[PDB]
């Protein structure tokens, strides 16, 4: 009959806060709906088989309604939400201006809430994200259009506006890296895809229900995971302290499980915690290490374990001549200064990197088939990290008397 | 008389409905019922202690 | 008259800024203020930021800024703006003569005392903090346990929620943080050049440490050797036990080790009986050799809760083990420990005991000396890439 | 008179711990000993147990 709840919402009606009414998508994963905290009232989506509430997606977040009235309906083909003052306080501001009726609001079986035409798609809240990436979601760019897709975490537990924490691809260096800030302060770097897996979380792989992956291509630099049993959710979300995580509901726990989570580690992980020319391994003491050939800037605040001044080359550079280091297991450094060519491989890329007085370390740009793509490195290298059990080659130059054969 | 503890642990946070889920936790892996379960959470863990007897 | 001594006849007030100063300039003890209310504490002399190492009344607090510290009738007291005592010192004698002296010693301890001896000492209730000469643990002559309590807050220097403290009733003394009533974290037994569960404290340049098991006490001691260097350890609200030493170069106190030092492995048993964790698996969770899940759904769902089980019944005599490397020794609850036999002596009285599952050596040094003997499930196991111990596991001999 | 202004730039010191009550100044003590002189000002944030400085430099 009509008690229950649907998934569609048309022209002519509307949703309130005091009609308790909610919008279920197709094959009953997801409710979207009026709820209350931080003594604010919010449009929000959650999973609606879980007895304990999990918002994937809230609309107005930094626009609350004042109290107990709210009105979600189409107005001048448009979605919007009306306090109790007939106030707007949020809506989707449209990318056509001859939009067709009828305008139909709808709540798809894969959570995205979707604005649609007899033409197509207007507005997606896949586009929007709050702190949550779901499967089919995309995290990173569109290029055609330029929205980078990224995440905001809640101000606190109850407190569903914009945190401190957001989690967000970087385009403008050498290579696509993600990157965690708090506020404007850089404070964990996951680095590039590699392109297995990124730099910097290696717990991500693949699993019995979800396969992920990353496109770069001319339309889009992208992150996207697809769960592929329907009965099992698994989402990212950077949380309200900062952490990037893979969850899944697991009820033989009755929680949510962290399959991981990022920065994993307080001593390697935080942005630059060893300077310049060293690199931080959790399995030594001191935690950074002066890579092989170089020595520390200030030894006595070496031996204090003060290493923000990071370490040189025992010997300058002479180019013609020159030779490697090869390092293991490595986290790349940071690739402001980096240049990529992926259609060649590691010999043309040492080459290369010798015949640039400038370069100063090369990688591959990505590990899959014994490796490819050539990744350069101008200046000074941070951000380093090793690993006991992943990570990635990678060779610094080295003046001809301290390399070792 | 007078409660013992059982304890069951496990990554992730006790949320706002803790309690109730290490009630159930404990009965998933026990076949039996508590009297009442703690929940705390630092370090990125849950920890339930499950009143039992004794 | 001493710039560390309190006689009967003065006092320290907050409105006069009257303060104890340690021998050697070390520590400087008197009132202070956060979150509002007003405390007698110890910090740091000589640093600007200031580190409060002890405080006396954290849990009966002063609500405005009259207070008085003095001897009265032979004791220790604290006096609010009514004159009424809001702290003192229960004395622990009847027949206390004069001059009654309340006197801060040079390192830090702060001290009532008689003609006769100490009355009391703040080393025996520390606050959060362990400095060095400090003793962590029990003291056998009077049972009195030594144990660190966090502040509740960065600001609330009230009991927090964490604590950190030694427990003796078992195999081998071991330490755990407790949160409220829960076992949160167990750091383990000592194996004697570090502690089980902190693979990063050792041996430094500018301080030593031991751990000091005899008739009289079971506790835990550093030193620092260079005058110039202050390094302490507490627990900080969130619930870790930190090594900390001012570092100038950095302007901090920095952190040489906190525990639990991974959120994947090192909490209280995030692994089930008969598996450890390893942070550099998937999943973290890891069968001993010759075990299996003992419920592979769950366990598949990364769900570890129930553990392993032997995957062949053991038949005593003919058993065998694994030798597991770089382990974390199990909690020992139900372990007894031999320490004038050795590995060879310990596999064999293990072998003929058929209620024995596990062994290893109590001491590390010298190549390893010692018998520890574990009885039923082995829990709270992890490894470490680089440190930890040898574990031998008894398994049936075809599974070996 | 209405020259372009020198431009602002941001100088970056982490490491283990946390910014404490007095962060900002810490911070700026720890640049002027890295570098030998002085800073504009220095924001502190303490997140993942580490003290992040973010210095304000020409
Ligand atoms: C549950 O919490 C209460 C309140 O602190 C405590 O008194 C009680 O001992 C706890 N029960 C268990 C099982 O630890
Ligand atoms: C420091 O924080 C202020 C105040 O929020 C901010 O406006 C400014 O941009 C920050 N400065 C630096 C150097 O990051």
């Amino acid at each position: 009959a009509a008690a229950a709840a649907l998934s569609t919402l048309s022209s002519t009606e509307s949703l309130t806060i005091s009609s308790n009414r909610t919008l279920v998508s197709p094959g009953n994963i997801f409710e979207l709906g009026f709820f209350r905290t931080n003594s604010r009232w919010y449009l929000g989506m959650w999973y609606k088989k879980l007895s304990g509430r999990t918002y994937v997606w809230v609309a107005n977040r930094d626009n609350p309604l004042s109290n107990s009235i709210g009105t979600l309906k189409i107005s001048n083909m448009n979605l919007v939400l009306l306090d109790h003052s007939n106030k707007s306080v949020w809506s989707t501001n449209l990318t056509r201006e001859n939009v067709r009726s009828p305008v139909v609001a709808e709540l798809l079986a894969n959570g995205n809430f979707v604005v649609r035409d007899p033409s197509g798609f207007l507005w997606q809240s896949f586009d929007y994200p709050t702190d949550t990436l779901l499967p089919e979601m995309k995290l990173g760019y569109d290029l055609k259009t330029g929205l980078n897709r990224f995440l905001v975490s809640w101000r606190s537990s109850d407190d569903p506006s914009s945190g401190d924490f957001s989690y967000k691809l970087d385009i403008q260096r050498g290579l696509p890296e993600f990157y965690t800030f708090k506020d404007n302060t850089l404070v964990h770097r996951t680095g590039p895809w590699n392109g297995i897996r990124f730099s910097g979380i290696p717990e991500e792989q693949q699993l019995s229900y979800m396969v992920y992956n990353f496109t770069e291509n001319s339309e889009e630099v992208a992150y996207t995971f697809l769960v592929t049993n329907n009965s099992i959710y698994s989402r990212l979300t950077i949380n309200f302290s900062g952490f990037f995580e893979r969850l899944t509901w697991t009820p033989s726990l009755v929680i949510w499980n962290p399959i991981w989570s990022s920065p994993a580690s307080f001593q390697c992980d935080p942005y630059m915690i060893c300077g310049p020319g060293s690199y931080c391994d959790v399995n030594t003491l001191p935690l950074c290490n002066c890579i092989q050939g170089f020595k520390p800037l200030n030894v006595q605040e070496w031996d204090m374990r003060d290493h923000t001044r990071g370490c040189i080359r025992r010997t300058r550079l002479s180019c013609r001549g020159d030779g490697f280091t090869r390092m293991k297991n490595m986290k790349l450094p940071e690739t402001t200064m980096a240049t990529v060519d992926r259609s060649i491989g590691v010999k043309e890329c040492e080459k290369k990197c010798l015949s640039d007085c400038n370069c100063t370390a090369f990688a591959n740009a990505d590990i899959r088939d014994g490796g490819t793509g050539c990744v350069i490195w101008t200046g000074r290298l941070d951000d380093m990290r090793n690993y006991a059990v992943s990570g990635q080659d990678l060779y610094v130059r080295l003046a001809a008397a301290d390399v070792v054969e | 008389r007078k409660t013992c503890v059982h304890r069951l642990n496990s990554g992730g946070s006790c949320g706002k409905s803790g309690q109730h889920d290490c009630e159930a936790f404990y009965t998933n892996k026990t076949n039996q019922k508590a009297f009442y379960c703690n929940c705390t959470s630092p370090f990125r863990t849950r920890y339930c202690d499950c009143a039992i007897a004794a």
